[PDB]
RNA sequence: ACCUCGAUGUCGGCUCGUCGCAUCCUGGGGCUGGAGCAGGUCCCAAGGGUUGGGCUGUUCGCCCAUUAAAGCGGCACGCG
RNA sequence: GCCCCUAAGCGUGUGCUAAGUGGAAAAGGAUGUGCAGUCGCGAAGACAACCAGGAGGUUGGCUUAGAAGCAGCCACCCUU
């Protein structure tokens, strides 16, 4: 797995605080903080659009370059503040990397197939761990469903991890849950 | 429909011509499917007989001599390629559009002349 | 029509309509969810009325979460009667939607079926909703 | 040039066949004696006939062979479909059958050869769920 | 005509026309003619 | 617009006069006046054509150019050729008959019915059933052979009344 | 209702500021 | 429980009205599971009209004959 | 607050609105309109419109008087 890094533009805040944060999200910056283990925590701003674009592009865990005032700076995208109701980006954690670092990422299972007709698929868990290289986090893992009958629990074992990828979570988890379609008569059943 | 389906149209449309001997240019509008899957049934023993939008064709016919049949592309555009021998595509055109008379036969192409519908009559004779 | 097994105080104060929802914010067990956009209380009767109203178009297949419960209580006191001599009796039970929380929860193959229910469901409630898929 | 599809042995009833084409102007007694005369020349498959009707009220016949589904159905050994096609499996089909059905309907299809019949009727038996192995 | 605050094109042969500053809906079906009001 | 950037051609037999906004066209079947609005232009093509031309594409001037391209259009095809419809009526004793230029009509009422052609317009009745109607003006015909038209009410039962050719009536059957 | 609401809208008069006394 | 207890007379009925339309009749339309006759329902429409009796203090209600119809409401549940 | 009533601005510049919105109101309905943005197809000619087709298995199986692409249920297949 080899991904490009992503060139961003940062630009150094001159205040930090609600008021700051306030004024520079109304004109289209959104703040992030810098930090890893160089210990030094730097507040910045960045393009609303293009990052978001970004990531769009390339999901959540996204590798990125940083252009601190000229210097081209390897970060990842930890954590992102989205408001509940408007879906803005509220604020941006940014980890500092260095090439060859191991990286524990969470990674978005998508679940692809064609279960029998008299199936029914829940998706229960929703993302999964994983231990890798930070110029090689996946951006999904597929998951295929073909044949599954009855009650056909996966697990997170049998979820295909390609090479310098490592699983952390613990392979119980049932990712994907097969179960019998729920009947005419079941449904009016729950709930009441 | 979207630009690389129509590439590879037109490359499979090149490849077909390439591995046929001649080609015959008909008009069809004014056939059900029901006599064009009999058709399918009497050309396809043989030779192959199929329908391209004329934009596809010209950058399909722009690769062989076929570039002549440029002018040959008004009206609906139904070619046969004659793969096994060389007559039997035009006899069969010939005798589909006595029987049908809703085919009118735009022209033919081989032997690096595009040719009307009399000199390929005269070939479908010859 | 849900109604809570027990709970330790019959008659408690009105849940106050402060803030958007911290908790709940996501859609977690379906394909597909319902997020409130006003402040409301919401009944048993609503629910019901909305969970069958997305199982008579579904019909066939699919399975439906309801992330809520109407556990809080609301009293009311018998008519014809004047202010004061004490608080009235419980009738009806609710639950306190903020904005930003999800109610209901969908695992369908189809997605416009999927949304035509929602929004059946959606008619029966007293507030603003949008449909909400997993897709960010 | 209306179809219907009528039994082996059996003719003239009054809701499928009699007001079917009787409102299509065409004589209905000598079409049933000379389809009559032809399906026990068959003597044994319900058969799909087409009217093809003209402007003088004559008629032809368009006798297709019996329908793939019937045939299936008669070849799998068993009187009634299946209600769930694809779960509840009533009856087996052979290659064999598979093939005397493909030659019948190639006599009936668009099917140039044997293998693509044989894929249609696999289909065929597939729609109303008959086990093919 | 129906009048009423809501005008849904009942099929697709349902045309949905603004004149003179109200809401009807056209259809070749006169039980679908309506009216926004 | 889209049509209104279509050139109106002028044949031979036409005559075109402008007058700032003003149109006037002359032909065998007569002569006609148009005006148009402020914000679209006007010009003769000399070559014997007719031009609109809009200076913006906001919503007036948009909906305002094709408009006035096909008005100018239809002024000089009325000049030209003219324009013609026909009717034609079903029912039993449906009688239809002409009285020099005035159209008399008997659709079952107790009275008959009369109908007087205006200037411009023309009646012509060559069966007891079904005429035309001839006229300069494609506006004018229209409403007159609307009027026409609307004279008995619709039946979908047994379709009595007027008709055009074109048009195909929607018929239910009372069944009781 | 009708004089209810007249005074509570003029409440929302621009000298007000959005208060009046008696709603 | 904000005016009225150094007084603001309270039900039905009679006389006299005035206004609203959320139209009972008359008028104009749309759709029909509208053949016609006769209907159903929706829209527009306030010009005019909208009975006499038996029982009840009655309002109301039932009933008897008719009428095109025997509308609903506000005006201190109009008016001592 | 500054057109007149009524003292002071029918003030300047850039846009927006046609509803007297301004100068009351809900769920909800809706090709009004402006700005900004995402995805599709589009000269290899897109969309609309104008002309020719949309066939065979087959009336797919059950239910049914009936069920044949068009009360309903299951799969949702195959050739030219
Ligand atoms: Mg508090
Ligand atoms: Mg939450
Ligand atoms: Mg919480
Ligand atoms: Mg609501
Ligand atoms: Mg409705
Ligand atoms: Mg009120
Ligand atoms: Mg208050
Ligand atoms: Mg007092
Ligand atoms: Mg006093
Ligand atoms: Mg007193
Ligand atoms: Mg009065
Ligand atoms: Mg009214
Ligand atoms: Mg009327
Ligand atoms: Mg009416
Ligand atoms: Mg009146
Ligand atoms: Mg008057
Ligand atoms: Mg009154
Ligand atoms: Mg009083
Ligand atoms: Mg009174
Ligand atoms: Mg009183
Ligand atoms: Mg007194
Ligand atoms: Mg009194
Ligand atoms: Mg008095
Ligand atoms: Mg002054
Ligand atoms: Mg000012
Ligand atoms: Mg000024
Ligand atoms: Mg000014
Ligand atoms: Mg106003
Ligand atoms: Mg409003
Ligand atoms: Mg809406
Ligand atoms: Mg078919
Ligand atoms: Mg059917
Ligand atoms: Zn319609």
């Amino acid at each position: 797995t080899a991904n490009i890094p992503n060139k961003l533009t940062a630009n150094v805040r001159t205040r930090t605080g609600k008021g700051a944060s306030r004024q520079a999200r109304r004109d289209g910056k959104v703040p992030a903080v810098l930090y890893g283990h160089g210990t030094d925590p730097q507040h910045l701003e960045l393009n609303a659009r293009d990052f978001a674009a970004v990531l769009r592009s390339h999901g959540t865990n996204a590798i990125l370059t940083l252009d601190i005032e000229g210097t081209e700076q390897l970060a990842l995208t930890k954590a992102l503040d989205v408001h509940p109701i408007r879906r803005n980006i509220q604020h941006a954690d940014l980890l500092v990397v260095q090439r060859g670092e191991k990286v524990t990422v969470e990674v978005t299972v998508l679940v692809e197939g064609d279960a029998t007709p008299g199936t029914l698929v829940t998706q229960d868990a929703n993302t999964i761990e994983i231990e890798a290289e930070a110029l090689s986090i996946p951006e999904q893992l597929t998951v295929s469903v073909e044949g599954v009958e009855a009650g056909t629990q996966i697990t997170a074992g049998q979820i295909s991890l390609p090479e310098g990828v490592n699983l952390i979570s613990d392979p119980e988890l049932l990712v994907v849950n097969v179960v019998e379609a729920p009947s005419a008569e079941a449904l009016e059943e729950e709930g009441a | 429909m979207a630009k690389a389906d129509k590439a590879t149209a037109v490359a499979d449309i090149a490849e077909q011509f390439k591995a046929s001997t001649a080609t015959v240019v008909t008009e069809y509008r004014g056939l059900t499917v029901a006599n064009l899957a009999e058709l399918r049934r009497a050309l396809g023993d043989s030779a192959t007989y199929t329908v391209a939008k004329n934009t596809l064709v010209k950058r399909a016919a722009s690769e062989a001599g076929i570039e002549g049949l440029d002018e040959l592309f008004a009206g609906p555009t139904a070619i046969a390629f004659v793969k096994g021998e060389a007559v039997d595509a035009a006899k069969a055109i010939k005798k589909f559009a006595k029987d049908n008379k809703a085919l009118v036969i735009k022209g033919g192409y081989m032997d690096g002349k595009a040719l009307s519908v009399a000199d390929v009559e005269k070939i479908a004779d010859l | 029509m849900l109604i809570p097994r027990k709970v330790k105080h019959r008659k408690q104060h009105h849940p106050e309509q402060r803030g958007i929802a911290s908790g709940g914010t996501s859609v977690s067990f379906g394909d597909y969810g319902i997020q409130a956009l006003e402040h409301a209380y919401i009944t048993n009767r609503q629910i019901e009325s909305a969970r069958i109203a997305i199982n008579r178009h579904i019909k066939r297949g699919g399975k439906v979460w309801i992330n809520i419960f109407p556990d809080r209580p609301l009293t009311k006191k018998p008519a014809e009667t004047r202010m004061g001599s004490g608080k009235g009796s419980p009738e009806w039970w609710v639950a306190n939607v903020k904005p930003g929380r999800v109610l209901f929860e969908l695992s369908y193959p189809d997605e416009k079926t999927a949304r035509d229910a929602l929004t059946r469901a959606i008619h029966k409630l007293p507030i603003k909703a949008r449909i909400v898929t997993r897709e960010e | 040039l209306i179809k219907l599809q009528i039994q082996a042995g059996q003719a003239n009833p009054a809701p499928p066949v009699g007001p079917a084409l009787g409102q299509h102007g065409v004589n209905i007694m000598e079409f049933c004696k000379a389809y009559n005369a032809a399906t026990e020349s068959q003597r044994g498959n319900v058969i799909p006939v087409e009217i093809t009707v003209y402007e003088d009220r004559s008629f032809t016949f368009a006798l297709k062979t019996p329908p793939a589904a019937k045939l299936l159905l008669k070849a799998a050994g068993v009187q009634k479909g299946s209600g769930e096609p694809h779960k509840t499996k009533v009856a087996k089909v052979t290659w064999d059958q598979v093939r005397e059905i493909a030659e019948t309907k190639k006599a009936d299809l668009n099917a140039n050869d044997i293998d693509a019949a044989a894929k249609i009727i696999a289909g065929t038996a597939r729609s109303m769920g008959i086990t093919v192995e | 005509m129906k009048v009423n605050p809501s005008v849904k094109p009942i099929c697709d042969k349902c045309r949905v026309i603004r004149r003179h500053g109200r809401v009807m809906v056209i259809c070749s079906d006169p039980r679908h003619k309506q009216r926004q009001g | 617009s889209r049509i209104g950037k279509q050139p109106v051609p002028v044949p031979s037999g036409v005559d075109v006069t402008i007058n700032g906004q003003n149109l006037s066209v002359k032909g065998p079947k007569g002569t006609l006046t148009l005006d148009v609005a402020e914000p679209i232009s006007v010009s003769r093509a000399e070559d014997g054509a007719i031009v609109v031309t809009r200076p913006d594409d906001e919503r007036r001037s948009r909906s305002l150019h094709g408009l006035s391209r096909t008005l100018i259009a239809n002024l000089v095809t009325g000049v030209t050729e003219g324009y013609t419809q026909k009717m034609e009526i079903f029912g039993v004793g449906y009688r239809v008959q002409l009285k020099g230029q005035n159209l008399e009509f008997a659709l079952g009422y107790s009275h008959p019915v009369l109908i007087e052609a205006p200037e411009g317009i023309t009646f012509a009745v060559e069966s007891p059933t079904k005429f035309s109607v001839s006229g300069i003006d494609k506006q004018k015909v229209g409403q007159i052979s609307a009027v026409i038209r609307r004279l008995r009410r619709p039946d979908p039962y047994k379709g009595k009344g007027v008709r055009y050719e074109g048009e195909q009536i929607r018929r239910k059957v009372g069944k009781t | 209702a009708k004089r209810g609401r007249k005074k509570r809208d003029r409440k929302h008069s621009k000298a007000n500021h959005g208060k009046r006394p008696n709603a």
